[PDB]
């Protein structure tokens, strides 16, 4: 009833609730919001690919 | 977006502040405080307070409600039920 | 003459029940005669279908050769090759036998929709039975996970108060883990262009790739036996699923993991199975020891039975991973014996006590032998069978599995002997409480075991005693098939 | 056939009087046009003849066996969609008259079908820009076909702006290629595939990724699909992916000639994020179309893994997956439109407002479907279990073939992630099934005289009146059994996928 | 005189479950 | 005599002794730290201008608040990324190559360094749990072979003749160990002793 | 009485950020309402200084009133057209709770650790428990300012929470 529930249905439910709550606030009709994301994706083309993992760590930091 | 964000406590708190800007008899105002007896408001004094309360919450009391309202709590109930945000232009919402 | 007849007859059986029951559904406000007596005439047809399925495999059993090496009754159907050997033959018979038993368990204890339940039960029995006679990894996986869809709806519709949680557990635990097994299957089809049983057994892959394939397959297997620490779904499912669902899950589904080791690990990943054997023993020994101690603190009657199955299948995993014939045969014997005793314990708990008092808490029951003597006789006898007492098939399976474990690993395999003590600790503590002291003050006197419940207990007890006293009925079929799984180079 | 018949329909529709009956009959005329188009295309185009690839119209268009298969799929799926507006879906005027209100409905669809079919055939950067705008503009008009709806016009405004930015990115990529090389024909550009900036083609794919709702540009797609009417969402959420994904596969086929590892990593990075958002995004949602929008994003990610690999197994995986997903997509939306007849009628808490455009808008509106219609509920369950990937349904083989291409090309990380994403997405998939059936035994002894279907008058009290019309029920029955019984003919269908060649030959 | 067995906690907080002094019913 | 344990590790291209020119950890980490700080700082000032461009429009404010970072985040993020770049390069040089163990350590330590900056109002154990979670994800990323196996994939091995296209032959026994993706019919007995060792049925009983 | 000044400094600072950044309107209503209540605290508690404990009680009173209002609205329905009045009360509690926890006082967990031994002793030294008054008599309601770092209201509500758990009947 302990660690196997933290690494199980109860822990994953809390993790899912936290992650899905953040994603629910990212979906709303706004021209400025979607425009910045499209322009931000242009940095992937500019950046050298060896920086992708640093971007990946940065994205997780913003989820918090 | 276009939804009420009022609470019973905030509406009551701002209702008391508006009514304390007049020459009311008592500064202790609650839901059960009556305009005619506790506040000592006559015909014209009461209508001055009602319009002043209209300006605060951007609501308009109807004729029947304004001619029959007795207590501050009835004013609070009317504001909660009828208040709506004013519609914005097309640019405010989708942009 | 087997898979073709089994699928076609059961598909026709499914269509027959659907046509009869759903003919007057057109807002007729009708009464009809098929629905009289809780849809008796529709339950009877489904029960007859289950019986005929047993006769189908018996006809092929008559022609089975126990002295022939390799798969028999090789057949092409739906672009899939199907075959039977010694190990597959016995497991198919067990699956089909539990068909009528599962249906008879929920004869008059469902709130409705008997036709849906009957079709779902028969569909599950056939799908699990077909999983023992497929001759490639892809066909194995298709039948391995096809049972999830009927089982998910069955638990969510006919389940107990927490049926919603149980349905999510069985669907997600058994799918997220099986997907890791699919990855290993996909790798086989990429580098060998085939997933055939015979074709992949003769191929030796690199020692690093065998390690990756073993881990992917073992994750799907370990969750399904189940093994610690991926076992927490099973107690929830058993405590909430209907009695017929528990019988199939405890009697057949958990045996697919042991059969999966036989087909997917031993003959194709033989080199890496030897290396992984110490790790498997450590996990299974801890699974056996921990589950027995955890069972001592459980208060739900049906949960106690659920944990008992975990400890026994840990012995099966230990025996089947032994690299000698004694351990392999004992693991297969214990699976067959567990396939009868374990459903009986659920029938006694979740089918007799629950159908009368509708409460699974242990505090409400004591001294049941005063007004339910017939119930206590079967409860005591099946309790001793579950603990490995001789004259029962469980003892033959446990002793040979323990003996095979000691032969495989004398030092740590000796720890498997703790199952003799630990199993008696939790099983008898439950049985001693249910029969001892005065009759419970929270219970009203009611009927004892009825004729229908007597039939279920007797015909689950009979195979256990026959296998226990004369296991040569089982060993003779298994000896040639099981000898192929041993990997050793003695010089 | 399409172009010539479209002009006749345009003139005829503006001449006859405005009525619901004439519009419905004109919709049936559009159904005949697409059927005639399919017959003509099948008469002249064959898989064997197009294996080499044949240039058309001064090499502006290039048709091969890979392109021809998608065109045939596009025509077939469009036929099934027109059946929704060419026949009754519920049999009730208050619900069905929405489809017959706009006369230009069939006209705009025929405009978009021309764009959809020609897009995979583009062989010049100039015609690529022209066709992609032709398809994009037709989608904006269809999103705004109900101009009396506040949400429909708002969605089209959102759709126009996001797509226009994507079109600018596409135009910016093609112009940059012209600056480097001075050539506009793709085959001429392939001569300099080793001397042009290959990341300019990545800019081209970025514009195409926006038009299919790929992450991080997923947000607008989910918003548009949920706000748009169910009859409109059914088209705009599937049809653009049929053509753009096929074009992306061709572009990725050319990119793999130089085999830029940096290019693959960037696309892998977007696929990884799309699987995270596609799985966790749908866990906490209450709208069915919002749930399907996340489901659409996740499945496109699975197909992109096959596209990114771009091998012989990828052709088999992509062709099979796109065909079976389209059939499942049609089946699910067909059931959603029909089951609106079982909605209870008020006669309140949460002040829930439901409009005529989206009668089914929440997942819990599917409650008691097991009791209301057992055959329709099982048909939905089969479709949902296909999206999950339960074998031997069509969905399992789609993911089975995608995993083969991904693991063969060395995408171990994406293959493991796609399987974790599949398990996470199973949670919200199972929620649909829980709503349908998990309360059957408690609500079996219930009385429902307030359903929408109960308002339908009876004929003579002796006629056996079916609750659902002949056409839509038959389509659901056919699609459900094809999904269920794919194991019967799976071997032969993959053999057909074996013969679809994209310049493989030998 | 009497004393509680080993491993009997002095305190616990299981949400809103009532908190009562641990009593050995054998000694009643 | 070491224990015989399974090795579930995907193939990786190895550099012989004397190869693997080391990476300048300071220069590589400084580029990430400086580059991240300028962009995050530059976008922060730009977003401030958007606030001043209009503050009576609720739609614009809602999206600006989501992208807005606190002062600690504007400082913590470049430091965490800079520490990640340094530790990943520093640990790689020690092992003469990049491993999942080094990436797990580099990611977990760098995340914890960053978490201690912008997540001050949280328990330390809470930040350790997230750091372990973050480090495990990037350790899994390296174990899977980054985004693609590259030349270690089966397709690359099949093109190079290291696959199983030619079938199998039991009459041909190779003393050297086969390829990662290569299958054989019969293997030398010496290789089995190397993998498993003598004992429970190999050679001796 | 400087922690109150520091605590009130944040509240006013947040209002400027809310208005400048056009943040949540509800948060602006929360902050403006707290300053109205805090204005009464200045007038009523003059010459008696303003410690954080009276600020804690001021915020606690606001929290329970909105919870009482929310408990009625969520049962009988909200009066507004969009039925958001009940949820607005709950969302305002979160803002006030955010400032409530920022005060330099001990949390309920520490008080529960400092009161349960007293509650357990009363049951053990009397056999049965019937009222929280017997627990109040052993509480030193003069030195709970730095030892427990709790207020009068904080201790009073905590004892009731434990008394309900420990009540025999
Ligand atoms: C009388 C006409 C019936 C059709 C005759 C026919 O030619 O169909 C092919 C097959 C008959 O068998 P045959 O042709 O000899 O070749 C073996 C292929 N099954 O007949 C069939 O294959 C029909 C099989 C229908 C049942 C398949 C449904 C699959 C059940 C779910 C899958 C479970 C296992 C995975
Ligand atoms: C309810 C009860 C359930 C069971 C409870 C647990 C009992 C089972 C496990 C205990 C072990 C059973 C017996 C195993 C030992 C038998 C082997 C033996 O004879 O011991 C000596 C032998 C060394 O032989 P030797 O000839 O000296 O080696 C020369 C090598 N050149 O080999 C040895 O060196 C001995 C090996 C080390 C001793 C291991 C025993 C500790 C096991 C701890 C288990 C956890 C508790
Ligand atoms: C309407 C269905 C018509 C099916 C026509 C399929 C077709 O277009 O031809 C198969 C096509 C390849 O054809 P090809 O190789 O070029 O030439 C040889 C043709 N014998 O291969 C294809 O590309 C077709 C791919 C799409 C397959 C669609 C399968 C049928 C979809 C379900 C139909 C449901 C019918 C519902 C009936 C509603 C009316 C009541
Ligand atoms: C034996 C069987 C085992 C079966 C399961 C195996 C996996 C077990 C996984 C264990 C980890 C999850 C369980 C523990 C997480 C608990 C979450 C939690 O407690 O709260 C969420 C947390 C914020 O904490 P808070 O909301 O304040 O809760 C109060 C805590 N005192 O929020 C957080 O800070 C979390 C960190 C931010 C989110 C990070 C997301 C990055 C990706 C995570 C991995 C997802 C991978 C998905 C791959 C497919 C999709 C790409
Ligand atoms: C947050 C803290 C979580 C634990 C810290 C990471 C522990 C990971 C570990 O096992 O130690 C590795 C790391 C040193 O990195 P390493 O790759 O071992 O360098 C080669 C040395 N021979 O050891 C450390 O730097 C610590
Ligand atoms: C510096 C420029 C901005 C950074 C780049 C952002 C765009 C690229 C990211 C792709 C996903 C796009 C998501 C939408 C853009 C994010 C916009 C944003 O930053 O909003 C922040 C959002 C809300 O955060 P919140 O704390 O609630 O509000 C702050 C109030 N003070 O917080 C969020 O929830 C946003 C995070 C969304 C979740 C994305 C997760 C992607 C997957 C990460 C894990 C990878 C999965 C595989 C893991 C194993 C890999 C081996
Ligand atoms: C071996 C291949 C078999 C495949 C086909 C099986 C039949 C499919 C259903 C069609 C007929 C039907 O929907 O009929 C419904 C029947 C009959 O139930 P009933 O109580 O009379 O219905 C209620 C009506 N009352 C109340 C008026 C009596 O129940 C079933 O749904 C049983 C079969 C489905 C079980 C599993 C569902 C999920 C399948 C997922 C597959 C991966
Ligand atoms: C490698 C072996 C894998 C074995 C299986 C893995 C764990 C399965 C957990 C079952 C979840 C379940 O059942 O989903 C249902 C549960 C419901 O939770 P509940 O029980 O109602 O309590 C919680 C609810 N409360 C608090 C209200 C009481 O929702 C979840 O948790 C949602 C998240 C599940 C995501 C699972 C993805 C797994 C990814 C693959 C592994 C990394
Ligand atoms: C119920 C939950 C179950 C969880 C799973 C349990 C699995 C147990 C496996 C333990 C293996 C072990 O201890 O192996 C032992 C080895 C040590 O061997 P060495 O030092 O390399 O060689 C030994 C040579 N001497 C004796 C000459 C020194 O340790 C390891 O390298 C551990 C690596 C994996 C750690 C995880
Ligand atoms: C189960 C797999 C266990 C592998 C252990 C391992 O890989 O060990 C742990 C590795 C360290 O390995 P390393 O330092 O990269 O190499 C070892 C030394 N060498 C270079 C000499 C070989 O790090 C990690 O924690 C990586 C994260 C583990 C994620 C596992 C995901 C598995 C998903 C299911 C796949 C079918």
């Amino acid at each position: 009833r302990g660690i196997l529930q933290l690494f199980g249905p109860l822990g994953l439910w809390k993790l899912s609730t936290f992650i899905s709550s953040k994603l629910n606030k990212l979906v709303f009709l706004n021209i400025g919001f979607i425009l910045e994301i499209i322009v931000l994706s242009w940095l992937l083309i500019v950046f050298k690919v060896s920086l992708l993992k640093y971007i990946l760590l940065l994205i997780i930091f913003i989820i918090l | 977006q276009s939804a009420s964000t009022l609470t019973k406590e905030d509406v009551l708190t701002r209702s008391v502040s508006v009514l304390r800007g007049f020459e009311v008899k008592t500064k202790d105002i609650d839901l059960q405080t009556t305009f005619v007896q506790d506040l000592g408001m006559d015909s014209l004094d009461l209508n001055d307070a009602l319009v002043a309360l209209e300006e605060e919450f951007d609501v308009v009391f109807d004729d029947k409600t304004a001619n029959e309202i007795k207590t501050v709590g009835e004013v609070v109930d009317f504001v909660l039920a009828n208040y709506l945000p004013t519609e914005q232009s097309i640019n405010h919402t989708i942009r | 003459m087997l898979v073709q007849n089994l699928i076609i007859f059961n598909i026709i059986g499914i269509v027959l029940l659907v046509l009869l029951n759903n003919n007057n559904n057109g807002i007729l406000n009708k009464k009809s005669l098929l629905t009289i007596k809780n849809e008796l005439k529709l339950k009877q047809i489904g029960l007859i279908i289950s019986i005929i399925n047993i006769l189908i495999i018996i006809e092929n059993w008559i022609g089975f050769n126990s002295n022939y090496y390799g798969f028999q009754n090789i057949e092409r159907f739906l672009n899939i090759y199907w075959g039977i050997d010694g190990i597959s033959l016995l497991l198919v018979l067990l699956t089909l036998i539990l068909g009528p038993i599962a249906i008879l368990s929920n004869w008059k204890n469902l709130k409705g929709y008997y036709t849906y339940y009957v079709i779902s039960i028969n569909m599950l029995v056939i799908l699990m039975a077909l999983n023992f006679i497929c001759l490639d990894l892809v066909s194995f996986y298709i039948l391995f996970e096809s049972t999830l869809a009927p089982l998910f709806l069955l638990i969510g519709i006919y389940g107990a108060n927490n049926k919603n949680k149980a349905a999510y557990y069985v669907l997600i635990y058994t799918l997220a883990s099986s997907l890791f097994m699919l990855l290993s299957i996909v790798i086989y089809y990429i580098i060998i262009n085939s997933t055939d049983y015979i074709y992949i057994n003769n191929i030796i892959l690199s020692i690093n790739l065998q390690s990756l394939l073993f881990i992917g397959i073992i994750i799907g297997i370990a969750v399904k036996t189940p093994l610690m620490p991926v076992h927490t779904w099973l107690p929830t499912v058993h405590s909430e699923s209907p009695l017929g669902g528990s019988i199939l899950l405890a009697g057949v589904i958990l045996k697919l993991a042991i059969y999966g080791v036989i087909r997917l690990l031993l003959p194709n990943l033989s080199e890496i199975s030897m290396m992984f054997t110490p790790i498997i023993y450590i996990i299974s020994i801890l699974t056996l020891i921990y589950s027995s101690l955890i069972t001592l603190k459980q208060t739900d009657l049906k949960v106690i039975i659920a944990y008992s199955s975990i400890s026994h299948l840990a012995v099966c995993m230990i025996g089947i991973f032994a690299n000698n014939l004694i351990g392999i045969n004992g693991s297969l014997i214990l699976c067959l014996a567990h396939g009868f005793v374990s459903p009986a314990l659920f029938i006694l708990v979740g089918g007799i006590l629950y159908d009368r008092y509708h409460n699974r808490l242990i505090n409400y029951y004591q001294g049941l032998s005063t007004f339910m003597p017939i119930f206590s006789i079967y409860l005591v006898v099946f309790s001793f069978c579950n603990t490995g007492t001789p004259l029962s098939g469980n003892f033959v399976g446990e002793f040979l599995s323990i003996t095979g474990a000691v032969i495989r690993h004398p030092i740590i395999g000796s720890l498997t002997a703790a199952s003799v003590l630990l199993s008696a600790c939790y099983q008898m503590k439950l049985t001693n409480r249910l029969t001892g002291s005065v009759f419970s003050q929270y219970l009203h006197i009611t009927n004892d075991v009825t004729n229908r419940e007597i039939f279920l207990l007797n015909w689950l007890l009979i195979p256990t005693i026959i296998i226990g006293i004369y296991p040569s009925f089982v060993t003779n079929i298994l000896n040639l098939a099981s000898s192929t799984l041993i990997y050793s180079v003695l010089i | 056939m399409l172009f010539t018949s479209l002009l006749l329909i345009i003139v005829y529709g503006s001449l006859v009087n405005k009525s619901h009956l004439l519009t419905k009959l004109i919709n049936r005329l559009g159904l005949i046009i697409i059927i005639y188009t399919l017959l003509i295309h099948l008469n002249i185009n064959t898989l064997e003849n197009l294996s080499i690839g044949i240039n058309m119209f001064n090499n502006l268009l290039l048709i091969n066996s890979f392109n021809n298969t998608i065109i045939e799929l596009i025509l077939i799926i469009c036929i099934l969609y027109v059946l929704l507006i060419s026949f009754n879906i519920t049999g009730l005027s208050i619900i069905d008259n929405l489809n017959y209100s706009k006369r230009t409905f069939i006209v705009i669809v025929l405009f978009n079908i021309i764009g959809l079919t020609l897009l995979p055939l583009v062989n010049d950067i100039m015609i690529l820009f022209i066709i992609i705008e032709l398809q994009s503009y037709s989608l904006y008009l269809l999103t705004a076909i109900f101009n009396e709806s506040h949400n429909s016009t708002k969605s089209a405004l959102y759709y126009f702006i996001v797509g226009s930015i994507a079109s600018f990115i596409i135009l910016d990529a093609t112009v940059s290629i012209y600056d480097d090389l001075g050539l506009t024909n793709i085959q001429y550009i392939l001569m300099y595939i080793d001397k042009l900036e290959i990341f300019d083609l990545l800019c081209l794919l970025f514009g195409l990724f926006i038009k299919i709702g790929l992450a991080p540009f997923y947000s607008y797609s989910i918003t548009i699909y949920s706000l748009s009417p169910t009859i409109i969402t059914n088209y705009i959420s599937l049809m653009p992916k049929l053509s753009i994904l096929t074009l992306i596969y061709i572009i990725m086929h050319y990119i793999n000639i130089v085999n830029n590892t940096d290019l693959n990593y960037v696309i892998s990075f977007l696929i990884l994020i799309s699987m995270f958002i596609g799985s966790f995004g749908g866990l906490n949602v209450i709208r069915i179309k919002t749930l399907l929008a996340y489901s659409s994003l996740l499945n496109v990610s699975y197909m992109l893994l096959a596209i990114l690999s771009n091998s012989n197994e990828s052709i088999i995986a992509y062709i099979y997956y796109i065909i079976q997903y389209s059939l499942t997509h049609i089946n699910i939306f067909s059931i959603i439109l029909v089951i609106s007849i079982y909605l209870p009628i008020m006669n309140n808490m949460l002040n829930v407002m439901i409009t005529k455009y989206s009668p089914i808008e929440y997942i819990n509106q599917l409650k008691n479907l097991f009791i209301n219609n057992i055959f329709i509920a099982i048909a939905l369950c089969i479709s949902i279990f296909s999206l999950i990937g339960i074998p031997p349904l069509t969905g399992f083989y789609g993911k089975y073939l995608v995993l083969i291409s991904g693991l063969n090309n060395g995408y171990v990380l994406l293959s493991i992630v796609l399987i974790i994403a599949s398990s996470i997405s199973t949670v919200y998939y199972a929620t649909i099934l829980k709503v349908l059936s998990f309360d059957t035994l408690s609500f079996k002894d219930i009385i429902s005289n307030n359903l929408i279907i109960n308002t339908s008058p009876e004929n003579n009290n002796n006629e056996i009146k079916p609750e659902i019309s002949n056409v839509i029920s038959y389509v659901i029955s056919s699609l459900t059994l094809i999904i269920l019984l794919i194991i019967i003919q799976y071997e032969n269908i993959v053999k057909g996928a074996y013969l679809v060649l994209l310049y493989n030959w030998v | 005189k009497s004393f509680l067995p080993h491993f009997i906690p002095k305190n616990y907080s299981y949400g809103d479950y009532p908190r009562l002094k641990p009593e050995n019913l054998q000694k009643r | 005599e070491q224990f015989h344990l399974p090795q579930p590790f995907w193939p990786t291209t190895k550099t012989k002794e004397g190869e693997y020119v080391p990476k300048d950890s300071i220069r590589e980490a400084s580029k990430v730290f400086i580059g991240s700080g300028v962009l995050l700082g530059g976008m922060h000032f730009r977003r401030l201008m958007q606030y001043k461009k209009g503050s009576a429009r609720p739609g614009l404010a809602k999206y600006l608040n989501l992208f807005s970072l606190s002062k600690s985040q504007l400082i913590g993020f470049p430091v965490a990324l800079g520490a990640f770049s340094f530790l990943s390069h520093s640990f790689a040089n020690l092992q003469e190559g990049q491993t999942a163990t080094g990436e797990f350590a580099a990611s977990s330590i760098a995340s914890l360094i960053g978490l201690s900056i912008f997540r001050t109002k949280k328990p330390l154990s809470s930040n350790v749990a997230i750091a372990v979670g973050m480090g495990s994800l990037f350790g899994f990323l390296t174990w899977a072979g980054n985004f693609n196996l590259g030349d270690n994939s089966y397709r690359a091995a099949l093109e190079a003749g290291n696959g199983n296209e030619g079938g199998f032959d039991n009459k041909v026994i190779k003393t050297e160990r086969q390829g990662f993706w290569e299958g054989v019919y019969r293997r030398p007995l010496s290789q089995t002793v190397e993998d498993l060792g003598e004992g429970r049925g190999i050679i001796t009983q | 009485s400087s922690a109150y000044d520091e605590a009130l400094a944040t509240i006013r600072n947040d209002l400027k950020l809310n208005f400048r950044f056009k943040a949540d309107v509800l948060e602006k209503n929360v902050i403006r309402s707290i300053l109205a209540e805090t204005k009464n605290l200045e007038i009523d508690n003059k010459d008696k200084d303003l410690d954080e404990f009276k600020l804690y009680d001021l915020l606690s009173k606001m929290i329970k009133q909105r919870q009482d209002s929310a408990a009625i609205y969520l049962k009988e329905g909200s009066p507004d057209r969009f039925r958001q009045t009940g949820w607005n009360e709950l969302r305002e509690v979160d803002y006030i709770t955010k400032y409530l926890e920022a005060l330099p006082v001990a949390s309920a967990e520490e008080i529960e650790a400092k009161v349960e031994p007293i509650v357990q002793s009363v049951l053990e030294e009397e056999g049965e428990l019937k009222s929280p008054k017997e627990i109040f008599s052993r509480i030193p309601w003069k030195v709970v300012n730095q030892d427990w770092q709790a207020s009068e209201g904080a201790v009073k509500n905590t004892v009731l929470r434990l008394y309900n758990l420990y009540k025999t009947d």
